């Protein structure tokens, strides 16, 4: 219980910088059969308020796991209802609280006619934003909140550890494959349901999934991809296959 | 400067010969640092002087000595340092006998500044985290994006003239090896690009590099997909016909030529013939042929002009849909689509309980609901169908079919009231939907 310690001693910049924290946040967090999941959810989203990246970045990394155990207990039994808040919080405070103003991301294309920095002989192209912002959750929208979540978690590849990529991998293993005899021959045991999941959604997987290939994480990377080749060319999603299958060819 | 060109030659041998002797044997290594450092010096002095005679054969020592540099540097892993050595590499003055390891050098920068760093770990060149071009019409990189592409673009473009136009008269490997390179240039432009969901560059750059390919799938199949997800249909459909006669192997082509002949372009034949290939060769895969062939047949029947055949194409459309059930019993859409296909014969009771098993599978589906509300309609149950209908409604209140259906429901059951606020509701979310 060094957690209740940890939140009594709390209630100043320089409170993270623990050597086992992360590890007993895993742990308390891995079960949904806790007591202080709402006051420790609370602390989790109190955590944001501050503007240094050194406890954003402490405290991004624990979603995957979240989002999978909420998404597949709820699909199924009691549910909380409170986690659906910090998405929502989050969601809202990335997409207008910067300053006032709402996130229009673009970039420009360069130009080989147009003489270069390093070569001689460009359309502002906006992919996200703007997004209204969501106060409620429904069965129509959670996709697009939900990868747009993914996309600013798949900001800061860097600071995680190697935990949050092997959790990561392994939510992603059997996220795609949990309705399907599939993952009877990979011997998954758990929820027999199925999840319709979104394109951009699988995109946004693809990208993060793409970058742990050499990181360490080889055998779980491919059988990851292999699952997810295989549920788009069974659902017939044209864009997550042709990623997949351009990154299938470029391997030594 | 204003050194003859023998003590140049001469250094660079004592330079290769501690090279050499340093490596033989089992503080001084800043020693080693700074002697590779002064050779990186040199070596940029000598491209600078022979660039400059040019402009007015045999590159054996120079090239180990200088890349093996930074390759120990990656072991080791200072990034920082060989970043910013490949930074200032870049910055010199092109020289036309150089182009090929170009290509190496920017190639391999495609590798590492996509898998190596984030955003807040960018930093300007000009501070820690002869001549040089500069000016201030010069492009300057913002993102990573931004310039990885332009480093692509070059690359591709540069790549484009050296191809050895497939001369195959009597030799091959020249030919694999040009080949083997635009494919991974062109697999790294395509990965980069397909991110960002900006797809018919992607189709302009892979009709750019149809020329090299002849007999190879992957390039007609990857063309293929690119011109299919960016909206064209007639072209996709041509080159997935062409795909299907190179490898007979596959089932997900011609499914796909199946989907694309039953969309919007409205062709039946095909499709059919489609379905029937799928067919004649897991599991899995012939249910989904039969599926299609049902949804065809289905269609066909739609369509017709007489009596006869709409019964006969309608109990076809059946004996394929509860084939395909038979072959899969855990896929709720087989399902979902027999129940459709068998209340239009009228046969209520048997509909009503596929629809419900269809229902039990899954539960959450639009369709699923509408057609329950639709169905019990038929049966004289009007408040529960409405009930049905305003739960669809909370489910997805920017729908348009459950409205005009909650409207009908409404107009015969309860009133004109009704009726008028839900269409002023339905005008009042139509503009605000649109400008």
């Amino acid at each position: 219980g060094v957690v209740e310690e940890w939140l009594s001693e709390f209630k100043l910049p320089n409170y993270a910088t623990k050597s086992s924290l992360v590890s007993s946040l895993y742990k308390v967090i891995q079960e949904p059969q806790s007591e202080l999941l709402e006051p420790v959810c609370h602390q989790l989203f109190e955590f944001y308020r501050s503007g240094e990246e050194q406890l954003l970045q402490f405290t991004l990394q624990f979603l995957p796991e979240l989002i999978w155990c909420y998404l597949a207990v709820s699909a199924s039994v009691h549910s909380s209802g409170c986690i659906e808040a910090l998405l929502l919080g989050v969601y809202n405070l990335e997409i207008v609280d910067k300053q006032g103003h709402t996130k229009v991301l673009s970039f420009t294309i360069p130009s080989l006619s147009k003489p270069s920095v390093y070569h001689e002989p460009l359309s502002k192209v906006v992919y996200s934003g703007p997004h209204p912002q969501r106060e409620m959750l429904t069965a129509q929208n959670r996709f697009e909140v939900l990868t747009f979540l993914l996309l600013c978690y798949n900001a800061a590849l860097t600071y995680m550890p190697s935990v949050s990529l092997q959790s990561l991998c392994q939510i992603c293993s059997r996220i795609c494959v949990c309705g399907y005899p599939r993952q009877h021959v990979r011997k998954y045991k758990g929820i027999s349901s199925r999840i319709p999941v979104s394109s951009g959604f699988m995109v946004q997987m693809l990208t993060g999934i793409y970058f742990a290939f050499y990181n360490g994480e080889w055998d779980l990377a491919q059988k990851a991809l292999d699952d997810i080749i295989y549920r788009a060319q069974l659902e017939l999603y044209p864009e997550p296959l042709l990623v997949a299958n351009a990154i299938k060819a470029s391997l030594p | 400067t204003a050194v003859p060109p023998y003590r140049l030659r001469v250094i660079a041998e004592a330079y290769a010969t501690k090279g050499l002797c340093l490596e033989k044997l089992p503080d001084r290594e800043q020693d080693v640092i700074t002697c590779y450092e002064k050779a990186g010096d040199i070596a940029l002095l000598y491209l600078q002087e022979i660039e400059r005679v040019i402009l007015s054969e045999l590159g054996f020592f120079l090239e180990t000595g200088l890349q093996r540099a930074h390759v120990l540097y990656f072991k080791n892993g200072n990034l920082t340092r060989g970043v910013g050595r490949f930074r200032e590499l870049l910055r010199a003055v092109e020289t036309r006998t150089t182009q090929n390891l170009r290509m190496t050098i920017a190639r391999q920068l495609a590798e590492i500044l996509l898998r190596g760093m984030c955003e807040q770990s960018y930093w300007n060149p000009l501070e820690d985290p002869a001549r040089v071009y500069s000016g201030e019409n010069i492009f300057c990189p913002q993102e990573n994006t931004e310039e990885a592409l332009l480093l692509l673009l070059i690359s591709e473009s540069m790549a484009n003239r050296d191809a050895v136009l497939s001369r195959i008269p009597e030799h091959k490997s020249d030919r694999l090896i040009s080949l083997q390179s635009a494919s991974v240039v062109y697999d790294l432009l395509t990965i980069a690009l397909g991110r960002r969901g900006q797809y018919e560059m992607l189709s302009e750059c892979l009709e750019r590099a149809m020329k090299f390919a002849f007999e190879e799938f992957h390039l007609w199949y990857q063309f293929a997909l690119s011109l299919m997800a960016a909206g064209k249909s007639a072209r996709a459909v041509k080159v997935l016909k062409e795909c299907i006669r190179l490898k007979p192997d596959d089932a997900t082509i011609p499914l796909l030529a199946a989907k694309l002949c039953m969309g919007s372009l409205h062709w039946l034949e095909e499709a059919e013939k489609f379905a029937k290939t799928v067919v004649d060769v897991t599991s899995e895969f012939k249910a989904k042929g039969y599926l299609a062939l049902g949804l065809t047949y289905s269609l066909q029947a739609t369509d017709a002009s007489l009596r006869g055949m709409q019964e006969v194409l309608q109990r076809k459309a059946l004996l394929a849909f509860q084939r395909a059930h038979s072959l899969s019993p855990t896929d709720h859409q087989a399902a979902f689509y027999l129940a459709l296909q068998l209340a239009i014969s009228r046969q209520i009771p048997e509909a009503l309980g596929y629809v419900r098993q269809a229902l039990q599978l899954q539960g959450d589906d639009a369709n699923s609901l509408h057609l329950l509300a639709l169905l019990l309609s038929a049966q004289k149950h009007y408040h529960d169908a409405l009930n049905i209908i305003d739960m669809a409604l909370s489910e997805y209140p920017e729908n348009f079919i459950l409205l005009f259906s909650k409207v009908k429901l409404q107009s015969l059951c309860r009133g004109p009231d009704e009726a008028l606020l839900t269409c002023k509701h339905m005008l009042q979310i139509w503009k605000s939907c649109y400008n």
